[PDB]
C-alpha cells in the first residue's frame, strides 16, 4: 500500500529538506550561481528539489522492476545474504527514502573535490539524524526499528568508505544518485553503457531498460533534457571508470597488453592527457567492439533527444519555463509529475504490445447481429411464437443454444443499437404473454418469481402513462434492484449458470440488448474516469488471480533499446481477466465505499477509463448517498489489463482485501473470433421460406400459360394491315407491337433468359395506346394486357424461383438480384397485396446488405508479423532449451514438467495469432508450430519416464 | 365433314359458324351475311397472314376445324 | 436491543429495536430519525440484503451489530 | 540366497539367486520368469542406478531384500 508519491511521511521529509537546506542559496564559492527559469529563481539546478526527488522515485522504479524480474523466472543479483533489490520490502524502502531526501542536503558549494565531497557528506549524515532526531518520537517506533537502524542509513548517507554495493540500501541510494546525471553528462553514449552494464549486475537487463525507459520520462516530467543516445557518435569514448580515453596507434588497433591467459587482453586505459601518431577511439568504434555487442543492447540502436513532435527550439523553450522553476520549488507539484509520469509509463506499454486503434466509437454490425436484432424483434412482436423449448419462425426452429450462441457472439450493444422504441414497447407483449417463473442463480433456497405477471403489474402500479422513456427507465430499474432477475440474467450470459430453464435463457438473450439500449438512451451523463466493482471469492481463486494478474504486469516494461513487447503480448493473452467483465450489462460503482464498506467485498476491481473507452452508462438516480452505479457492456475489442495488484485491509469477515486497478485498452487483437453465419443462415432459411409461401399461392391463384392468344394477336397484326384504320395504327402494330409479340412467344415457349424481362419492357405504354384514338386500339389493348399479365406472372415466378436459389447457397447478394426482377405495379399488378411481403424480405436483404465487416489486422500487417516472428522464436528456443535438458534429480523433472505445461499454452497462443493474421481463402499454414508440437510431445514422454524414474529412486531411498 | 370454324373481328365479336370443306370464300362471306347482316360485298377474310379470294374453297387454304379467320371491312369496295 | 446503521455518506446512525417485528418498521425507523422514505432505502448485513416482512430474528441480527444503509431509486 | 522384486504398481514377484556378475545376467534371470522382456531394464537399489558390467556384490547387495526395477 505504500508509494512515494501518495506516503505523507515521506513527502513531511522531502518538504523539510527543501524548506532547511535545499531551498537555501548556495553558501558555496564555485559554480554556485543561481539559476533563472521562465523568469523564477531557482538556487540549486544541479543539486535541488528536482534530483532528490528523481532518485527517490528511482528507488521507486528500481524496487518495481527489479520484483516484476523475480515474478518473470530471472535471478536477480545476491548481496552477502540471500538478499536481492526484489526483497525490498516497502517499510525498508520508505527507510531508504527518507534517507534519500538528505543525502545531497549537505552540499554548500557545487566543488567536486574529494575534502568537499567528504565534508559535504558529514553535513548530510548530519542534517539527516537531525530530521529523525526532532520526529524520533513519530518514527522510531514504526518508521524505525531503532537508533541502531537510523544509523545504519546515516551511515549509508556519511560514505566514509568507498563502498557502494553492500546492501540494496547502498546500491538504490549511489545508483539512485549518480544514473541522474545521464542529462547532463555528454558524450551520452558513453555514461548510459557505463551506468546501464552498472545496474544490470543487480537487476537484470531487462528491469534496466526499463528504468532508463521510465527514466527518460522523469526528465520529460520534471522539464530537464533528454539526452540522445548516437550509436554512430564519432565524439571521442570517455572511459568513465574514472577519467580516462582508449587510444589506438600506428595499425588501427587499441593499446593492449598480454597476460597470463587472455590471449589478447584488457583494453589499456590512456589517461585524458596523451602526448601521442597514434589516435582516440570513438564511440562507435567503442560500441562496436567484440565485448560490448554482447553485452550491451544499445549498440546499433539510437535514442532520440529532445521531445518528440516539437523542433529543439521550442523544446529549448520548454526547458526554459515555469515549470522547471516549479519543479524545483513546489513539492506537491514535482511527485505529482513524477507519479503521472510513472503511472503513465505503466499503460502505454501495455498499448504498444498490441496493435492500434484509431477511434474510441463502438463498432458497427455484421450481418449475424443484424439478423439477430432482426429476429429479437420479431419474438417481441409477435410471442405467440414462443414455446417450451424452441422457437417457431417462418418454419424455423430455434433451440436454446442458438439463443446462448447470440449471447456469446453478438455484441449485444450493438445489436442493443438496431431495436427501437416499438421494441421496448413490445416488453409489455412479452410479458403479458408470460408467467414463466425466473430464479436466483444463487440461493436455490429462494423465492422464484412470475416474471410476466410482476413486470405488468409493475408498469401498471409505476408507469401508468406508458411513457417510453419511463419503460427504458424501469427496465434499468429491474436490471439493478431485483436479485431474482439479474442473478439468472447475469448468470445465463456469461455462461457460467447451470440447471436454467428455456425461458429464462431466451428471456436473457431479449432483455440485454434492450437494456443496453435503454441505458444508452438514458444516460446523458459523462463517461466516469474511475469505476470499481466488488467481489466476493475463495482464498485460493484470488490466489489464482493474483499471480494471473502478477503474470501480465511483470512481463511489461517500457523500452529502452530492445522490444519486449512480443512477451508482454502472450502473456496478456494467456493470463486475461477481461472476460470476467464481458458479455453482460456489468453493474459497477464510481465511489469505492459502496463495495468495500456495505457490501463488503474480498475482491475489488478497479477500472480505469481515461480515454473514455468502455462507454458507460449511468442508473439511477445519482444522488448523495446513492449507489452511483453505473453499467457497462464490454467492447469487445476492449480489454481490462492489470496495472496493478494491492494488498488492502481486511474484510469485516476478517480475510485480506485485493484490489486490482485495471486500464482499458482497445485493440483488434482483442476481438474474438467467431465463424460468421451463426444467426444470418437461419435468417436466410426464414426469409427463403416466407417467400416460399408466396410463390406457392402466386403460381396456384393465377392463370396458367395460353398461347393461343398471343398467336392470335400476332395474326391480327398482319390483319389489321387491310382496315382503313390508319397508317399509324398499321405500322403501331406491324413494327412495335409485332417484334414484342416475337420475343414473348419466344421467351414463353423456352425457359426464361432476359428475353422474358426485357420483353416486358418492350410493351407499349398504356399513353402509347391512348394516342390512337378510340377504336379497336381499345380490343387488341385488352389482349395486349392480358398478355402482359401472362408474362408478368412467369417473369415474377421465375424471379422469386431463382432468388430462393440463391438463398439457399446463401449467397444473399444475388437474392436481391432476382428480386430486384420483381416488375412492380403496371407491367405485373395482377398480384394481391403479397407485395407486401415480398418488398418486405428485399428490405430484409438490402438491410442484410449494410453489414460492415470489421479488420483483425489493421495497418499494422507488419507488427503482428514482427510480433509472430519473435514469439516463435522466443517459443522455440524455450523448448529446444528444454529438449537439452539435463534432469539429474526430482526437482529439476518438476520444473521440466511445469515448463512443459507453460509451454504447451504458449504454442495454443502462437496457433491463435496464425489463425488470426491468415488473410484469404485457404487451409491455414499450421508447418512451423506442428514441429514445436512434436518436439513438446517428445519431452513429455521423456519427462514422463525421467519422472517415474526419480520417484522410484526415491522411495527406493526411503528403504 | 361438317366442321366449325370462328371468324373474328377488330370491332372484336368473335363469330361462329358451320362449314365443311368445298365451301367457297363467297360462301363464307355469305353465312357471314346470314350471321351479323354483313354484306359480302364489303368483307375481307385473312387466314395466316394472307387474304382470302372468294373463288378457292376452304381445302385450298388448309382451314381446319376450330381455326381461326379475321375478318375486316372492306367498304367503299366490292 | 441496540443496533448501528451506516451510510455512504458517512453519516451513522444509532438505532434501538427489538429482536423482532418488521425490517419495513427498521426502515421507517430510519423514516422518522433522518427523514428517509422506506421505498427508496435498502439495508444490508454482512454483504447480504435483508428482504422485507422477516424478522432480525429470522437473519440472525444481535446486539451492537452494525448494519449498512444505501439508497435505490428509479430514473426518471 | 533370497531376493525381492517389486513395482510401484504394487505388484510383489519373488526371486532365487545368489552373487553373480553382470547387471545383464540379472537382466537374464528376471527375462525368463514371466515371459517379460528386457530391452532396457533398470536396476535401482540404495536408490542408485546399477551400471553396466560391475560387481552385484559391490554396494552391499543382500539376501532377503526388496528391490524395485523399472524399464
Amino acid at each position: 500500500g505504500f508509494s512515494l508519491y501518495t506516503d505523507d511521511t515521506v513527502k513531511a521529509a522531502a518538504q523539510y529538506a527543501y524548506d532547511n537546506y535545499l531551498g537555501k542559496p548556495y553558501t558555496g564559492s564555485v559554480e554556485s550561481a543561481p539559476a533563472n527559469f521562465g523568469g523564477r529563481m531557482v538556487y540549486r539546478q544541479h543539486h535541488g528539489l528536482s534530483h532528490t526527488l528523481r532518485t527517490m522515485a528511482y528507488a521507486e522504479l528500481i524496487v518495481e522492476e527489479a520484483r516484476k524480474a523475480k515474478l518473470r523466472g530471472e535471478t536477480l543479483g545476491k548481496f552477502k545474504d540471500g538478499r536481492t533489490i526484489a526483497d525490498v520490502t516497502p517499510q525498508e524502502l520508505k527507510k531508504i527514502m527518507i534517507a534519500q531526501a538528505f543525502f545531497v542536503a549537505g552540499r554548500d558549494d557545487e566543488a567536486s573535490d574529494a575534502k568537499n565531497y567528504q565534508k559535504y557528506h558529514e553535513q548530510s549524515r548530519d542534517a539527516f539524524l537531525k530530521y529523525v532526531k526532532d520526529n524520533e518520537s513519530t518514527l522510531i517506533p514504526d518508521v524505525f526499528k531503532d537508533q541502531e537502524d537510523v544509523n545504519f542509513y546515516a551511515r549509508v548517507i556519511e560514505d566514509k568508505s568507498h563502498d557502494w554495493e553492500s546492501t540494496p540500501a547502498h546500491v538504490l541510494i549511489n545508483q539512485g544518485h549518480m544514473v541522474d546525471l545521464v542529462r547532463v553528462k555528454q558524450p551520452p553514449e558513453s555514461f548510459l553503457q557505463r551506468y546501464f552494464s552498472s545496474m544490470q549486475r543487480w537487476i537484470g537487463s531487462q528491469a534496466t531498460e526499463a528504468v532508463f525507459g521510465i527514466q527518460r520520462q522523469f526528465f520529460h516530467a520534471t522539464y530537464e533534457v533528454v539526452a540522445g543516445f548516437d550509436s554512430d557518435n564519432k565524439e571521442p569514448h570517455l572511459v568513465v571508470s574514472g577519467l580516462g580515453r582508449y587510444v589506438i596507434g600506428e595499425d588501427g588497433q587499441p593499446i593492449r597488453e598480454a597476460p597470463k591467459k587472455g590471449q589478447k587482453e584488457g583494453d589499456l586505459k590512456v589517461f585524458p592527457q596523451t602526448y601521442k601518431n597514434e589516435r582516440l577511439m570513438r564511440v562507435d568504434e567503442f560500441l562496436k567492439l567484440p565485448e560490448i555487442q554482447n553485452t550491451f543492447p544499445g549498440s546499433g540502436k539510437h535514442l532520440q533527444g529532445g521531445m518528440p513532435g516539437m523542433n529543439e527550439m521550442d523544446y529549448w523553450n520548454r526547458l526554459n519555463s515555469l515549470n522547471r522553476a516549479r519543479c524545483e520549488n513546489d513539492v506537491d507539484f514535482c511527485l505529482k509529475q513524477l507519479q503521472t509520469a510513472h503511472d503513465k509509463a505503466k499503460i502505454e506499454p501495455i498499448k504498444q504490445a498490441f496493435q492500434s486503434s484509431k477511434g474510441k466509437e463502438r463498432r458497427q454490425p455484421n450481418v449475424d447481429e443484424i439478423a439477430a436484432a432482426r429476429i429479437i424483434q420479431q419474438i417481441l412482436a409477435n410471442p405467440d411464437c414462443i414455446h417450451d423449448d424452441h422457437v417457431l419462425i417462418n418454419g424455423q426452429k430455434l433451440e436454446q443454444q442458438f439463443f446462448r450462441d447470440l449471447l456469446a457472439k453478438c455484441e449485444m450493444a450493438v445489436v442493443g443499437s438496431l431495436l427501437n422504441d416499438t421494441d421496448i414497447g413490445n416488453i409489455d407483449t412479452l410479458m403479458r404473454h408470460e408467467k414463466d417463473t425466473e430464479f436466483h442463480s444463487t440461493n436455490p433456497e429462494a423465492v422464484p418469481v412470475k416474471i410476466g405477471e410482476y413486470w405488468i403489474n409493475d408498469q401498471r402500479i409505476n408507469n401508468s402513462s406508458g411513457n417510453i422513456t419511463q419503460k427504458k427507465h424501469d427496465l434499468i430499474f429491474l436490471m439493478q434492484n431485483d436479485a431474482w432477475y439479474f442473478s439468472r440474467v447475469n448468470a445465463i450470459a456469461q455462461n457460467r449458470d447451470k440447471g436454467s430453464t428455456f425461458k429464462e435463457v431466451l428471456i436473457t438473450t431479449l432483455m440485454t440488448p434492450l437494456t443496453s439500449k435503454a441505458l444508452v438512451d438514458t444516460s446523458q451523463a459523462k463517461p466516469p474516469t474511475r469505476l470499481f466493482r466488488g467481489l466476493n471469492l475463495s482464498e485460493e481463486f484470488t490466489k489464482g488471480l493474483i499471480d494471473q494478474a502478477n503474470a501480465m504486469i511483470a512481463n511489461t516494461t517500457e523500452r529502452l533499446f530492445t522490444d519486449h513487447s512480443p512477451e508482454a503480448f502472450k502473456q496478456i493473452k494467456l493470463n486475461d481477466l477481461s472476460k470476467m467483465s464481458g458479455r453482460t450489462n456489468a453493474s459497477t460503482t464510481t465511489e469505492i465505499k459502496l463495495v468495500k464498506e456495505t457490501w463488503d467485498s474480498n475482491v475489488i476491481f478497479e477500472m480505469l477509463d481515461p480515454d473514455g473507452l468502455l462507454h458507460s452508462k449511468q442508473v439511477g438516480r445519482h444522488g448523495e448517498g446513492t449507489e452511483s452505479e453505473f453499467s457497462v457492456y464490454l467492447p469487445e475489442d476492449v480489454a481490462l489489463v492489470p496495472v496493478k495488484v494491492t494488498l488492502d485491509g481486511k474484510t469485516q469477515k476478517g480475510e485480506n482485501r485485493y484490489v486490482f486497478t485495471f486500464v482499458a485498452v482497445k485493440s483488434p487483437d482483442f476481438t474474438p473470433r467467431h465463424e460468421s453465419g451463426y444467426a444470418v443462415e437461419p435468417f436466410l432459411r426464414m426469409q427463403a421460406a416466407k417467400l416460399a409461401e408466396v410463390k406457392s399461392s402466386i403460381e396456384k391463384a393465377q392463370r396458367a400459360p395460353d398461347l393461343e392468344t398471343i398467336f392470335n394477336l400476332q395474326n391480327e397484326v398482319e390483319a389489321v394491315q387491310y382496315s382503313h384504320l390508319s397508317t399509324g395504327y398499321k405500322n403501331f402494330l406491324k413494327n412495335t407491337v409485332g417484334p414484342v409479340l416475337e420475343n414473348s412467344l419466344s421467351g414463353l415457349m423456352e425457359s426464361d433468359t432476359d428475353t422474358l424481362s426485357k420483353a416486358l419492357a418492350a410493351f407499349p405504354s398504356d399513353t402509347q395506346w391512348s394516342a390512337f384514338n378510340f377504336e379497336e386500339a381499345r380490343q387488341a389493348k385488352r389482349q395486349m394486357d392480358a398478355i402482359k399479365q401472362m408474362v408478368g406472372n412467369k417473369v415474377v415466378l421465375d424471379a422469386l424461383t431463382q432468388c430462393q436459389d440463391a438463398l439457399e447457397k446463401q449467397n444473399i447478394a444475388g437474392a436481391l438480384d432476382a428480386l430486384k426482377k420483381i416488375p412492380s405495379e403496371k407491367e405485373m399488378g395482377t398480384i394481391r397485396r403479397e407485395l407486401r411481403e415480398q418488398i418486405q424480405s428485399a428490405r430484409q436483404e438490402l438491410e442484410s446488405l449494410q453489414r460492415a465487416v470489421v479488420t483483425p489486422v489493421v495497418t499494422d500487417e507488419k507488427k503482428v508479423r514482427e510480433r509472430y516472428d519473435a514469439l516463435i522464436e522466443n517459443t522455440s528456443k524455450k523448448i529446444t532449451e528444454l529438449e537439452t535438458g539435463k534432469l539429474p534429480n526430482l526437482d529439476a523433472v518438476k520444473k521440466g514438467i511445469s515448463n512443459l505445461s507453460n509451454l504447451k499454452q504458449e504454442v495454443t497462443v502462437l496457433r491463435n495469432e496464425k489463425i488470426r493474421m491468415h488473410v484469404g481463402t485457404d487451409k491455414v499454414d499450421f508447418s512451423d508450430v506442428e514441429k514445436l508440437e512434436q518436439q513438446i510431445q517428445v519431452i513429455d514422454t521423456k519427462l514422463a519416464d525421467a519422472y517415474l524414474l526419480e520417484v522410484t529412486k526415491q522411495i527406493s531411498a526411503l528403504e | 365433314s361438317h366442321m366449325q370454324i370462328f371468324v373474328k373481328t377488330l370491332t372484336g365479336k368473335t363469330i361462329t359458324l358451320e362449314v365443311e370443306p368445298s365451301d367457297t370464300i363467297e360462301n363464307v362471306k355469305a353465312k357471314i351475311q346470314d350471321k351479323e347482316g354483313i354484306p359480302p360485298d364489303q368483307q375481307r377474310l385473312i387466314f395466316a397472314g394472307k387474304q382470302l379470294e372468294d373463288g378457292r374453297t376452304l381445302s385450298d387454304y388448309n382451314i381446319q376445324k376450330e381455326s381461326t379467320l379475321h375478318l375486316v371491312l372492306r367498304l367503299r369496295g366490292g
